[PDB]
């Protein structure tokens, strides 16, 4: 409540950090049937593998991998959401708290135009009295 | 140290303050209004059983 | 006037804040969760199916129809997880835009706060100054001149 | 403004951040007046 | 004080202390740095008075020294009608 400035500077400093911070979705993978059997039994066999050797397919659990990461950049971007109303209403206070700066700082100018005028009368009277003095 | 000044207001007098008073944090104990009537008198009487 | 200032930050906020895009994701998640337990459901039903038959011999049409269903269901897999991505890329850059807008309002207020208080200080400082001068040199000017200036209507007075 | 703000505002110039300009320093006593010119007739 | 030799020049008006010639490049807002003789007979009026959030209960409980004392005395005027 003292300086709403630095408050809000560092409000929107946690803001830019976290904000910045990228985070990309997890990747697409080959349409399913890649790398298509009929085409892998023919890579296992121009290798000349000793063992006799199968194709086995992950394509599931890459899926799978890939729906878990999916719910939890879902759930990044909730929490998102949430910061973000979170860091609307500090800025809702801390307006309430420039408001009132903002009316004191336009009282002391009005307070400081008052005493100027003032000043600005006294030393005309002053300048009378002073020549007048001179003249008597 | 103006602004440490700032500072130490800000957390040593900075929240609200706790000396609560109007009548209900008070207990029961100060609505009650004191009166004390009676006579004395000093009589040359018997005993009268 | 930053409280009808900060009120349109939170109007401009939550009606950028799409909901159609944010149910429809939702929908999609139940979707593919509700899907990954049908999957494992299958898996312990064949199981138990295969417990059984073991001399309900499988003619080769079946087997063949079996491994085309089995391309087509990791071809869904794949369909649903793309339509999931999308969906997350799209609700990131709404939200990414929204918290961009709260930034630059944040900073804006932040600078707007620095200018009036540096006014105060400047203004403020002003005061002191005029105030400062006023109570000693023009106040003792003041006072001492029109005595001055009393001493004088006296001698002349005491002259006519 | 004065030395002030020509000093703060001017020798920085709202520039910053990597520049930092350098460092910041007979024949007694009569009352009447002896006449210059000397003529006896310029008084 | 954070280096010897050379004098203050300017002001920091975000976290309040004196900035020389080498100081705004650790400031991170470097703008809002005004000369240093202003803010400071500034802070010398405002400081002259009572400090403001110190006039916050200044004023607050100077009434709770009246409600304190309106029951104080109220007590006071119950036991005394009883002596």
């Amino acid at each position: 409540v003292a300086n709403p400035s630095d408050s809000l500077m560092t409000l929107a400093e946690k803001c830019h950090q976290k904000w910045s911070q990228t985070k990309n979705p997890p990747a697409l993978s080959p349409y399913p049937p890649f790398p298509a059997s009929e085409e892998a039994e023919a890579i296992l066999q121009r290798a000349n593998l000793d063992y006799d050797a199968v194709v086995m397919d992950t394509t599931g659990e890459h899926l799978r991998e890939t729906t878990k990461t999916l719910v939890q950049y879902s759930q990044d971007i909730l929490n998102r959401d949430s910061t973000i109303q979170s860091v609307l209403k500090s800025l809702k206070a801390h307006g309430h708290v420039g408001n009132v700066y903002d009316a004191v700082e336009k009282g002391n100018r009005e307070r400081l135009k008052q005493y100027l005028d003032v000043i600005a009368q006294l030393q005309a009277e002053m300048d009378v009295t002073y020549k007048s003095i001179h003249y008597g | 140290y103006k602004h440490k000044f700032d500072l130490a207001a800000a957390n040593i007098f900075g929240g609200a303050v706790r000396v609560d008073v109007d009548l209900d944090s008070m207990p029961a104990w100060m609505s009650e209004k004191f009166i004390l009537q009676g006579s004395f008198s000093v009589t040359t009487a018997p005993y009268a059983v | 006037n930053y409280e009808e200032a900060t009120s349109m930050l939170w109007k401009v906020q939550d009606m950028a804040d799409e909901k159609q895009l944010k149910e429809e994701v939702v929908k999609v998640l139940e979707n593919l969760v509700r899907k990954q337990l049908e999957r494992e459901d299958a898996q312990k039903r064949e199981a138990e199916e295969g417990g059984c038959t073991y001399l309900l011999e499988e003619t080769s049409k079946d087997r063949e129809e079996k491994r085309r269903r089995e391309v087509e269901e990791i071809r869904s897999q794949w369909e649903d997880i793309h339509l999931l991505r999308e969906l997350l890329l799209r609700l990131n850059k709404n939200c990414t835009d929204r918290e961009s807008l709260v930034h630059k309002f944040t900073l804006s207020m932040v600078g707007r706060l620095q200018l009036t208080e540096m006014c105060n200080l400047r203004i403020l400082a002003e005061h002191h100054n005029m105030q400062r001068l006023q109570q000693e040199n023009l106040m003792p000017l003041a006072e001492v001149l029109q005595a001055q200036y009393i001493s004088l209507f006296r001698q002349m007075t005491q002259e006519i | 403004i004065s030395y002030e703000e020509t000093k703060a505002l001017a020798r920085f110039k709202g520039r910053g951040r990597e520049y930092i300009p350098p460092k910041l320093t007979e024949e007694t006593l009569t009352l009447v007046h002896h006449t210059a010119s000397r003529n006896p007739l310029s008084p | 004080r954070r280096h010897p030799g050379e004098v203050y020049e300017l002001f920091c008006s975000i976290c309040h202390v004196a900035v020389c010639r080498l100081c705004r490049g650790n400031h991170l807002h470097a703008r809002s740095l005004m000369p240093l003789n202003k803010p400071y007979q500034a802070v010398l009026h405002m400081a002259k008075k009572p400090h403001f959030v110190l006039a916050a209960r200044r004023t607050e409980l100077e009434k709770r020294l009246e409600e304190v004392q309106k029951m104080l005395d109220g007590v006071r005027r119950n036991c005394r009608e009883e002596e």
